[PDB]
């Protein structure tokens, strides 16, 4: 029981709302109110934090070993997302339906790509950053916002970040936590 | 078991999508959130909508009056016209101080013509609303010959 | 492949095998 | 006159009618014991003692006869699963008749003591009024109590003259009535030792005789005569009601927690055996005993007894029941017919999967399939619109080992979800919902029903201790307080 | 179309797209002979036929009206009851511009 | 001061000592009227000092500034606040007048005469004098009548008031044509209070509000002159209790209804309580959500008319139980909502989806998205969501404070009615101290009642 004084009348140590993280080969600023989840959704998960309030709001990094050195070697950004389309999940309902509203027939979920970019960092490597809104037939959370970013590191390993935020929480302030984590993602 | 499907919607944010997301984050000022800063900062976007507002008045409002469509003429005067009061202050706040009183004086009587046209459209008086509209278009051209 | 300890951990986790000697 | 709740206090003044009114209660209790044992024998199904035993069938007082040696019947059948060549007189039906014959004998004795209430024994000498010498009366009955206690312990339990008690293995497989030896070390206070039961009733029987000889001879103190109100027949009632809820918390406590006096072959497993993985660990201890010596999977899972896999099942947990889910445990999920195998789950990456079992709290519980290291890999999702752990995509197949489905594999995503939802309930079994027209939702064992009565009785008898202790200390002010009682303030 | 959507949930909480897919409150007979109303919630769309008859023309305004007659299926309760045929008659109206 | 045994009232009911003390009772009211003006001065300047212009008026916890904004002092088009100095003058003129009211309230409570009956016969009153009570009742109706003409003069002549239904967006509008039609003005009063009527909480334009205050101004000037020159008729002698606690209880039941009315007025109405200043109503924020996701999903390629919900009613547009095309969802209950951002999209046959697929204006989706994140749900410590929400924002709507405070105040003053009307009817009858014990009236009744 080491005796350190209580912080009476003292200055705070963290009002940023972000915690700096350093895994293996990457570094990012996690949302400070999020906590580690013991879930492996995908093959290649290193860390996966989720929100304390609801488990829909979460992020995950994925480190796949690859044979290619640049992210342009995976093709263009449109041809890249169709390869890594497993990030958005799979429709486990192979039932036939035409009564869900705002969807194609037999589709109970429809991802919609809203933004792409080709931003880089001070090392020179370009990233493929994505912004989706995945709606469902029940329409939980008012939809789900996806923030996918991917790059290949200096060890031929594909690092993919995916920040998922429910749309209900998105306009209520989880855009600041997600975009601040999404811009902070740098693979060294 | 099938994967989810994508859709090319990367141009909806270019048109109109990220507009209700700007009106819901409580870090922006409300003049940024209500669309008030963006109207004051870009003069041509007000100059676009004011010429659009007279296109809804000089051509689109008389048609509902001879066919006596009142609730489509009450709200013709409020839907896209519903920014014209805020717009005619921004276009009049770019002038000289003796030109602004000439601008805001003409702008004040065009308000008194629309609010008299609204009351004419409220008691369904077609002989008055067709007469109050010609007064309204004359006071409209007097403001728009002053602020632009 | 699997020990009897880490077969009763993912199935019950309240197991008397899994709870005692769990300082490791 | 009297109220309705005060009618039985006509007996508080005369001891002859107190004999007659305890005799009528004793005739009704043993009259229930024989009548309930006749009802349970008339509905008991002794066909399968391995997979439809007595606690599975709603038998409540039949595990109490079988606990103290009565294993045979006048229908040929036994409990261990063989034919009785000589049932003797102490069958189940002989004891069910011995309580009814005693019920009528105690009935006639109560009619005698009701008419011949005015016995000279009840009037003390040289005052002539009805009086009872409650310190010596206690010394008589404590002497008889320790004499029966020592008799039950040295002769009945120890098998010197009587038959013995039920003793089984730790895992409820090999259980008989055999004599025990008393254990006089520290081991006799382990309540899962049956030798401590015999060593109890010898030591507590001898001390109860020696204490009985004390209270026969040594009259009480005068200061302790008034302070405990010894001259009233109700200060013995309050202290006896205090004795019998203390006992009923201990009795229902050891029934619920399990003891050597509550075997699981008679009363069923406990809820702490499902929670702590008691049978699951042993089932895995015997598979790994066979895979290490060199054997196949399907040849190792066949070596597990079908009775051991039935203890590892949530429907035989006594805390998976309901207060008004009435009847046998077979009325809930059906009569168990055969063990249907051991469901082993593998996905398309060749990795084993383990269903997270339903905890005892959960009425419903989502099915999860975890890996070796404890990470969820597959589930039956609630939302199937964009899933990432569905059985369909992960590719979960299920293979059985042993049982009725031995060496059979199911890869159909509808079939696998059916057996994944049965594997959270424990080992997989085949029932019949047509023999008893079963509801579909579980019941509690007699281990749970006995505990429910004997804590509700032990709690209502706390209030009766409070009421009758108050009526002795405040006997003088029962009908009201005095008129000049205003001296108790300043 | 199906009268309820695929994400409709019955009183026991199961449905087509969302839901349990079994009777969870009956854990011993969770999946059984009752797979008609728990295992598949059928959301297949049926077809109906309608007969329109133009009765009046106002060509100076481009307005036409008439009488319609349709026959369509009712509802299948997500595939739990046979749908019944319903004959709907009445009027209609449009504007040709 | 005064004690118990000279009055029969303890310390906890000691304002009942000055029932028959006319001058002390006058200083009791004038000092209390100082407090209402003092609070209105102090809480105004508290809200001017804590006003931040780069935040909405309803987000800042302001309940008095929206009342001065509704009069149109210092507001621009669209509810934009031009200057805050008109709100500052209203705070000081109450804070200075409170010292004047505080002085004469302290004066008549300490130095002024105890009963002003024999020295000042114009102000003196006995509670049983039915002429003098109607005389004082007539004086104050003329004050309420001339107070109601202040709102009419300020709307017709002195700059106008804020009209949220104005063409071109809401701003300050001189109400040149107030509605003096008795069939329209007295049609609100006999309207049912239920859904689609809302008694007088549905008054939908400012011309009925200002024209209705012409009626309430003239009738109170005329009804004041009526009570100065009349006494209550013999049927009114027959029905009322004529004590001072009775006259209090009459006022307590009248004002406890008025607390319930202003509870439902501020919760439902958005004309006299404009949403630019008070925030969206309960119905307004729930209708704003369905409008927000209807515009969100038209742009994401979906026919919101043909879109079927999971129940089969229609996810975005359904039909009202009287046949109007309304918004779908659980907000079918608020289909009779009208709003100045929503009514431009609404034709005769409910909402017009031709007008709603092509002519959604960018200012309407600005404003309706603001109203969705400022729904009048919060918490007691001002969190600002549903009860299942984390501490992110700091918001409870003023409508949520105005309705909840005035239901509680309206409920207790109905209890104060039941207290004092029971007591004054019993104290005039003589048995408010208890049963006489000599002639107990139950003992002179026939048993087996
Ligand atoms: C007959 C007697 C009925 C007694 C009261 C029943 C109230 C039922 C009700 O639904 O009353 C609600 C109404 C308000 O009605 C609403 O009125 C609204 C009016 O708004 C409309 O009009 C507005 C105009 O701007 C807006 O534009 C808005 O968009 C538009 O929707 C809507 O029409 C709603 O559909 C409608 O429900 O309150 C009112 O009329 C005011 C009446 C007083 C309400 C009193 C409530 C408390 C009662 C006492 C409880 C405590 C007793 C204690 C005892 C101890
Ligand atoms: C001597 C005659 C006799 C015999 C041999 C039996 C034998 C039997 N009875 Mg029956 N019975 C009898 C008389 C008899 N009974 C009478 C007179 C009654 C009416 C009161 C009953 C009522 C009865 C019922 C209601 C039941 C039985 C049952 C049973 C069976 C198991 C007994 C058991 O587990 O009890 C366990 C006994 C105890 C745990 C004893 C509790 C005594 C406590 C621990 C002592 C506390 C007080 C003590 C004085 C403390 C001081 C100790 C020391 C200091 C001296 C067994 C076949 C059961 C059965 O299966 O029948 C169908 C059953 O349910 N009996
Ligand atoms: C401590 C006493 C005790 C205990 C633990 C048991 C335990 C058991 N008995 Mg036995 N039984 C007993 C005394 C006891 N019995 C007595 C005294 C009788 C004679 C009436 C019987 C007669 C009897 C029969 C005939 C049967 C059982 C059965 C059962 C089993 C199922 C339990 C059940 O359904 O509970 C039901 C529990 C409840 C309904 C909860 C009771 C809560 C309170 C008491 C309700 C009262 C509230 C209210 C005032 C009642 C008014 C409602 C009105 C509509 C009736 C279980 C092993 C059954 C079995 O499986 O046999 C094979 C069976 O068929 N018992
Ligand atoms: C060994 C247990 C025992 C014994 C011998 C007594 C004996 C007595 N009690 Mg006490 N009592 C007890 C336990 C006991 N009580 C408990 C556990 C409680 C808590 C509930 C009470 C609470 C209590 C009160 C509050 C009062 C008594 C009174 C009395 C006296 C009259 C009883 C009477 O006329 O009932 C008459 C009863 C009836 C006519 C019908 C009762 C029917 C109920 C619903 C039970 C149904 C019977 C059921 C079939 C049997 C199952 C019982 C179960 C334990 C097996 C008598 C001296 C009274 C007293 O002291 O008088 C001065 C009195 O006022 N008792
Ligand atoms: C709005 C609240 C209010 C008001 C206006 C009054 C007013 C009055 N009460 Mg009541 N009273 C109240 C609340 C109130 N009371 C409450 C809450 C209780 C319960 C605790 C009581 C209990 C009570 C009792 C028991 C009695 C009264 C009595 C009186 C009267 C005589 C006062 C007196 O002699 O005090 C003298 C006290 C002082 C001089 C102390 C100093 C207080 C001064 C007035 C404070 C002024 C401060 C202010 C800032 C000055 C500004 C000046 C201006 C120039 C700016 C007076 C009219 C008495 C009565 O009935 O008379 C017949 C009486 O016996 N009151
Ligand atoms: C009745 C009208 C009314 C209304 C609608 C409001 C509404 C509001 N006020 Mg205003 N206020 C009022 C009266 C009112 N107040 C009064 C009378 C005062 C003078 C004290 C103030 C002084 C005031 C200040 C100084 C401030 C506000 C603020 C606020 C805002 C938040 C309030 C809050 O968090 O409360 C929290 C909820 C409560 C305190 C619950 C109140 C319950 C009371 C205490 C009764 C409890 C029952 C209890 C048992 C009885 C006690 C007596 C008993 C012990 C004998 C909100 C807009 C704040 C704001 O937003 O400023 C911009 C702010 O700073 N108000
Ligand atoms: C602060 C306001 C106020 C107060 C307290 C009084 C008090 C009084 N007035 Mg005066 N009066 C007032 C304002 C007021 N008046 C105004 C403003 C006018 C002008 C319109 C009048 C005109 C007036 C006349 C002409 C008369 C009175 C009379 C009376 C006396 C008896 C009233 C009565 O029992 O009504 C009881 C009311 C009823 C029996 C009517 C039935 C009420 C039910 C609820 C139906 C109401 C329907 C109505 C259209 C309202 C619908 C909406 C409602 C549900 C909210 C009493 C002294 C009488 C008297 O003796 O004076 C000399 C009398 O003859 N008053
Ligand atoms: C304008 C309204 C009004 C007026 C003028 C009066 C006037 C009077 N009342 Mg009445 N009364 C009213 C409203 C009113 N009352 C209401 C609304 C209620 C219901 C709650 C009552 C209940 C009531 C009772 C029960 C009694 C009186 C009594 C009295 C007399 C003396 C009161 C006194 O000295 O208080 C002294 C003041 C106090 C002791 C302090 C009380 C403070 C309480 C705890 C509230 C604290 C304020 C707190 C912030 C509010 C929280 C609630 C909020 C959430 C809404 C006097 C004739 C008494 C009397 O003699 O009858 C004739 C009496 O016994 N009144
Ligand atoms: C004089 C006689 C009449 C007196 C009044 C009769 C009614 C008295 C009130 C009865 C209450 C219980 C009725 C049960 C109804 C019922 O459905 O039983 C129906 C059940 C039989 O249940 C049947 O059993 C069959 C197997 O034999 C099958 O399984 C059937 O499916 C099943 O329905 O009867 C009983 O279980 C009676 C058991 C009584 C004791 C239970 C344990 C009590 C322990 C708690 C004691 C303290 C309680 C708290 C007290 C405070
Ligand atoms: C005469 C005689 C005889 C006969 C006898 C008999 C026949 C008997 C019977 C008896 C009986 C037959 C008895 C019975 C009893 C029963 C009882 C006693 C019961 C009771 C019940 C109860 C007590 C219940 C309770 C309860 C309730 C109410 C409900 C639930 C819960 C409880 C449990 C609490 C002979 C011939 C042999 C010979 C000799 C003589
Ligand atoms: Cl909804």
């Amino acid at each position: 029981a080491y005796g350190d004084s209580a912080n009476v009348f003292g200055k705070v140590t963290n009002k940023s709302g972000f915690v700096p993280y350093a895994g293996d080969g990457f570094a990012l600023l996690l949302p400070a109110k999020w906590n580690p989840s013991k879930e492996n959704d995908f093959p290649g998960v290193i860390l996966r934090y989720e929100d304390n309030f609801d488990a829909v709001n979460n992020l995950v990094v994925i480190a796949q070993d690859t044979d290619k050195k640049a992210i342009a070697d995976f093709g263009s950004q449109d041809k890249f997302l169709e390869s890594v389309s497993y990030l958005l999940g799979k429709q486990a309902y192979s039932g036939e339906t035409q009564s869900e509203g705002g969807f194609a027939p037999n589709r109970v979920s429809a991802a919609s790509l809203l933004d792409v970019s080709t931003t880089t960092d001070k090392k020179g490597k370009t990233y493929y950053k994505y912004e989706l809104l995945v709606r469902s037939a029940d329409g939980d959370e008012g939809g789900r916002h996806q923030l996918i970013g991917a790059t290949v590191g200096s060890d031929n390993k594909l690092y993919i970040i995916k920040i998922q935020i429910g749309d209900k929480r998105w306009f209520k302030g989880a855009k600041k936590e997600a975009m601040g984590a999404f811009d902070s993602f740098t693979v060294v | 078991l099938t994967p989810v499907d994508l859709f090319d919607d990367r141009s909806v944010r270019d048109r109109g999508f990220d507009l209700i997301y700007e009106a819901r984050d409580l870090d922006l000022p409300q003049n940024v959130r209500e669309g008030f800063t963006q109207a004051r900062a870009s003069l041509d976007e007000t100059k676009k909508r004011v010429k659009e507002s007279e296109a809804r008045i000089d051509a689109d409002l008389d048609v509902f009056i001879q066919k006596s469509y009142w609730t489509e003429a009450r709200e013709q005067l409020r839907r896209q016209v519903g920014t014209l009061r805020f717009d005619l202050n921004t276009l009049a706040s770019t002038k000289e101080k003796e030109a602004k009183k000439a601008a805001l004086g003409l702008r004040k009587e065009f308000i008194q013509a629309v609010e008299d046209l609204d009351f004419a459209l409220r008691e369904k008086d077609q002989a008055s609303a067709a007469k109050k509209l010609e007064i309204t278009k004359a006071k409209l051209d007097s403001v728009l010959a002053a602020v632009l | 492949v699997t020990l009897a300890l880490d077969k009763d951990d993912p199935a019950k986790e309240d197991s008397v095998k899994g709870l005692r000697k769990d300082i490791n | 006159g009297l109220p309705w709740y005060r009618v039985h206090t006509v007996v508080i003044n005369d001891p002859g009618r107190l004999i007659s009114v305890h005799l009528m209660h004793t005739a009704l209790v043993s009259g229930w014991a024989g009548s309930m044992a006749l009802f349970e024998i008339s509905v008991f199904d002794p066909s399968d003692p391995v997979l439809n035993p007595m606690w599975r069938q709603g038998m409540f007082v039949l595990p109490f006869m079988t606990r103290l040696g009565i294993t045979q019947s006048w229908g040929g059948w036994t409990i261990s699963g063989e034919t009785a060549t000589n049932p003797g007189i102490w069958s189940y039906e002989g004891v069910a008749a011995a309580h009814i014959i005693l019920s009528g004998a105690l009935f006639l004795a109560s009619v005698w003591h009701w008419t011949y209430w005015d016995l000279e024994l009840f009037r003390d000498p040289r005052t002539g009024k009805t009086a009872l010498d409650l310190p010596k009366i206690f010394g008589i009955h404590l002497f008889l109590s320790g004499l029966l206690c020592f008799g039950f312990g040295a002769f009945h339990v120890t098998g010197v003259f009587g038959p013995g008690i039920w003793v089984s293995d730790p895992y409820g497989l090999t259980g008989r009535v055999q004599p025990v030896a008393p254990s006089w070390g520290a081991d006799g206070f382990d309540p899962y030792n049956p030798g401590g039961i015999a060593s109890h009733h010898i030591a507590a029987g001898i001390l109860g005789v020696l204490a009985g000889l004390f209270h026969l001879c040594v009259r009480p103190s005068i200061r302790l005569y008034f302070g405990l109100s010894m001259g009233s027949i109700e200060t013995v009632l309050s202290s006896s009601i205090a004795a019998v809820f203390w006992a009923a918390f201990v009795v229902a406590g050891t029934m619920w927690y399990g003891s050597a006096a509550t075997p699981i072959e008679l009363f069923g497993p406990t809820r702490y055996q499902w929670d702590q993985g008691f049978f699951q660990q042993e089932i895995q201890k015997r598979v790994q005993a066979s895979l290490a010596e060199g054997a196949s999977l399907s040849d190792a899972w066949s070596r597990i007894p079908e009775k051991l896999a039935f203890y590892d099942y949530i429907g035989n947990n006594p805390a998976k029941g309901g207060l008004f889910r009435t009847g046998a445990m077979n009325s809930g999920d059906g009569i168990a017919v055969g063990w249907l195998g051991h469901a082993s789950f593998k996905d398309q990456e060749g990795r084993e999967l383990f269903v997270r079992r339903m905890p005892t709290f959960f009425e419903t519980f989502p099915v999860l399939l975890l890996d070796k290291d404890g990470i969820v890999r597959a589930d039956v999702p609630f939302r199937k619109a964009e899933s990432k752990y569905s059985i369909e995509q992960v590719g979960v197949s299920v293979t059985f080992y042993g049982g009725e489905l031995d060496g059979l594999t199911f890869t159909d995503p509808a079939t696998v979800k059916k057996y994944a939802r049965k594997a959270q309930l424990g080992e997989i079994f085949e029932f019949d919902r047509s023999t008893l027209q079963s509801d579909g939702v579980f019941r509690s064992s007699p281990r749970g029903w006995f505990t429910f009565g004997h804590v509700c009785f032990a709690l209502l008898f706390f209030f009766g201790h409070i009421w009758h202790g108050a009526r002795t200390i405040f006997r003088d002010v029962f009908a009201g307080i005095d008129d000049d009682i205003n001296d108790q303030v300043e | 179309p199906s009268y309820r959507g695929s994400s409709f949930l019955d009183p026991k909480g199961r449905g087509g797209s969302t839901g349990y897919d079994n009777a969870v409150a009956l854990p011993a007979r969770a999946d059984a002979e009752e797979l008609l109303k728990e295992n598949v919630k059928i959301t297949k769309a049926l077809k109906g036929s309608a007969v329109f008859s133009v009765a009046k023309v106002d060509p100076v305004t481009g307005e036409i009206a008439g009488v319609f007659e349709s026959i369509q299926p009712s509802d299948t309760d997500l595939g739990a009851k046979p749908p019944k045929d319903i004959k709907v008659t009445g009027l209609w109206y449009a504007q040709l511009k | 001061g005064r004690d118990q045994e000279t009055t029969g009232f303890a310390w906890w009911s000691g304002n009942a000592r000055l029932i028959n003390l006319s001058g002390k009772l006058l200083g009791a009211h004038v000092a209390h009227a100082g407090l209402i003006v003092f609070w209105a001065g102090a809480m105004n300047l508290f809200e001017v000092s804590h006003f931040v212009p780069e935040k909405p008026m309803y987000e800042q916890g302001l309940i008095l500034l929206p009342h001065i904004a509704t009069l149109g002092y210092g507001v621009g088009p669209g509810g934009e606040i031009i200057d805050t100095f008109p709100y500052f003058v209203s705070g000081v003129l109450h804070l200075i007048s409170s010292a004047v009211l505080g002085f004469g309230g302290v004066y008549h409570s300490l130095i002024g005469p105890e009963t002003l009956e024999e020295s000042y016969p114009f102000f003196g009153y006995v509670w049983k004098d039915k002429n003098k009570m109607t005389n004082i009742l007539g004086y104050h109706l003329i004050m309420l009548g001339l107070g109601a003409w202040l709102l009419v003069w300020k709307a017709m002549y002195f700059g106008g008031v804020y009209d949220t239904w104005a063409p071109g967006g809401g701003d300050v509008r001189v109400i040149t044509n107030p509605t003096t039609n008795a069939a329209v003005i007295f049609g609100y009063l006999v309207k049912s209070p239920f859904g689609g009527d809302g008694w007088i909480c549905s008054v939908d334009n400012m011309e009925d509000i200002i024209g209705g205050h012409i009626w309430i101004g003239t009738l109170e000037i005329l009804g004041g002159i009526w009570h100065i020159y009349t006494t209550p008729w013999p049927w009114a002698r027959r029905a009322f209790v004529w004590s001072g606690e009775a006259y209090l209880s009459y006022s307590l039941g009248a004002i406890g209804v008025m607390g319930f009315i202003a509870c439902c007025m501020s919760w439902f109405n958005n004309t006299a309580y404009p949403s630019e200043f008070y925030g969206p109503t309960g119905p307004e924020a729930s209708q704003s959500q369905a409008f927000t996701f209807l515009v969100r999903d038209q742009r994401l390629g979906a026919n919101v008319a043909s879109a079927q919900g999971p129940t089969g009613l229609g996810k975005y547009l359904m039909r009202s139980p009287t046949g109007e095309i309304i918004f779908g969802g659980e907000t079918m209950r608020f289909w009779d909502f009208r709003g100045p951002w929503l009514e431009p999209l609404r034709g005769p046959n409910g909402l017009d989806l031709n007008k709603l697929k092509n002519d959604i204006q960018p200012w309407q989706e600005r404003r309706a998205a603001e109203y969705m994140t400022h729904a009048p749900l919060g918490s007691l410590n001002s969190v600002g969501g549903v009860a299942t929400e984390i501490n992110a924002v700091n918001f409870v709507s003023p409508r949520s404070w105005l309705a909840c405070s005035h239901f509680c105040l309206g409920f207790f003053f109905f209890i104060g009615h039941l207290w004092h009307a029971g007591r004054a009817r019993a104290a005039a009858a003589g048995f408010e101290k208890g049963i006489d014990r000599f002639d107990e009236p139950v003992l002179s009744m026939r048993p087996l009642d």
